[PDB]
């Protein structure tokens, strides 16, 4: 089978800057290449095929090159709803296969997360379990810290974060932090605080509440 | 329009079989063969065979003796079905058709379909809302919790409310069931006026609940 | 670099 290199493994550009992807073959495959656009949550979309060809509906800023065994898809200028994976296709020799993929991140301006606690519902509570919710909203970069505290305690270990993708209109992402205790031990304390920490921030942000 | 619609997301037991239905519409089953690719973690993009318009079928080596692709050109309809599930064929199933009759550029896919190869037992999610409590913007939310396998469909009042919607990726909890919450921004104004209500389906599980979420 | 099944994208 014909392997496909696909490089960089994730790029980074701002919006309005050229990007090429690059897909090596392991022998000579003519033009015999198809190119593929996945977006999160997404099926693939043929954006190129043989190499050059062009696909109906797809923006005119979408174009490939290549023959032998180096090609590459260009986009000449980058737009936000581009982020996405994107992968070649070989089929010169049978079976067809795919590259791994390369990620295609893109670059905005320091954003800060907005910041939102929720506590547990009562409805949840009547099972037994307590789920307290942290939210960072729209913020850019990805990374972030969320330390939770329970009457001052340090919570470690009892959390779990989710990052959505990035937005396709304003490039940002938002993330949840959800801390879990038995219903006895959030009965047992009072004061719940999400500080987060971000480089959009001069200081730590911190939400609390105070159960009941 | 041409569209190929594929069945629900299942859990298959480890060494029982996998059959998935992809029904097609805007062109027929005589006239273009249909592709089966999947996408794993570990193999990523793969292609697993096809049915060629008159019905002969070629599987990619690593599945001849164990994938069989069938069709009912009247009811516009292709059989997946494969055997022997290991847990490294989980993975999204897509079924895709291609520029031209014999060719292999995937012009068109189904909307895929996710198989979990596992032993546990389906389980349907409880929904539990976020409720608002700055800048007259409210964030609420519904915590969709410990369900197996995945996915969970979220949408926001029947599918009206899209802006401002964030669905989280699933986490996997310690007790091997999953969790994951959906936030939307709203004014907060509105919280008086609109109703917000989860729409979730728990498809493997045939779970559908719609959770309304108010001030608290 | 692999495909995640729960956020449905390259996670790497």
């Amino acid at each position: 089978d014909i392997l496909l290199t696909q490089s960089p493994v994730i790029l980074s550009v701002s919006p309005g800057e050229r990007v090429s992807f690059s897909c090596r073959a392991s022998q000579s495959i003519g033009t015999n290449i198809h190119w593929y656009q996945q977006r999160t949550n997404g099926s693939p979309r043929l954006l190129i095929k043989y190499a050059s060809e062009s696909i109906s509906g797809i923006p005119s800023r979408f174009s490939g090159s290549g023959s032998g065994t180096d090609f590459t898809l260009s986009i000449n200028s980058v737009e936000s709803e581009d982020i996405a994976d994107y992968y070649c296709q070989q089929n010169n020799n049978w079976p067809t296969t795919f590259g791994a993929g390369t990620k295609l991140e893109l670059k905005r301006t320091v954003a800060a997360p907005s910041v939102f606690i929720f506590p547990p519902s009562d409805e949840q509570l009547k099972s037994g379990t307590a789920s307290v919710v942290c939210l960072l909203n729209n913020f850019y970069p990805r990374e972030a810290k969320v330390q939770w505290k329970v009457d001052n305690a340090l919570q470690s270990g009892n959390s779990q974060e989710s990052v959505t993708e990035q937005d396709s209109k304003d490039s940002t992402y938002s993330l949840s932090s959800t801390l879990t205790l038995s219903k006895a031990d959030y009965e047992k304390h009072k004061v719940y605080a999400c500080e987060v920490t971000h480089q959009g921030l001069s200081s730590p942000v911190t939400k609390s509440f105070n159960r009941g | 329009q041409v569209q190929l619609k594929q069945s629900g997301p299942g859990l298959v037991q480890p060494s029982q079989s996998l059959s998935i239905t992809c029904t097609v519409s805007g062109f027929s089953l005589t006239n273009y063969g249909v592709h089966w690719v999947r996408q794993s973690p570990g193999k990523g993009l793969e292609w697993l065979g096809v049915i060629w318009s008159g019905g002969n079928t070629d599987y990619n080596t690593p599945f001849t003796s164990r994938l069989s692709i069938n069709k009912d050109n009247s009811k516009s309809q292709v059989f997946f079905k494969m055997n022997s599930l290991q847990s490294n064929d989980t993975a999204i199933y897509y079924c895709a058709r291609a520029l031209t009759y014999y060719d292999y550029e995937f012009a068109y896919w189904g909307q895929g379909t996710l198989v979990t190869v596992s032993a546990a037992s389906t389980k349907g999610p409880s929904v539990f809302p976020l409720a608002p409590s700055s800048g007259g913007t409210a964030a609420l939310g519904c915590l969709v919790k410990d369900y197996f396998p995945e996915p969970v469909t979220v949408s926001w009042n029947s599918g009206a409310l899209t802006s401002g919607v964030h669905t989280f990726p699933a986490v996997l909890q310690s007790s091997g069931l999953y969790s994951l919450s959906s936030v939307v921004t709203v004014p907060s104004s509105s919280l008086g006026t609109q109703t917000y209500i989860c729409n979730v389906n728990h498809k493997p599980s045939n779970t559908k609940v719609d959770k309304r979420v108010e001030p608290k | 670099c692999q495909y995640n099944l729960s956020s449905r994208a390259l996670k790497c």
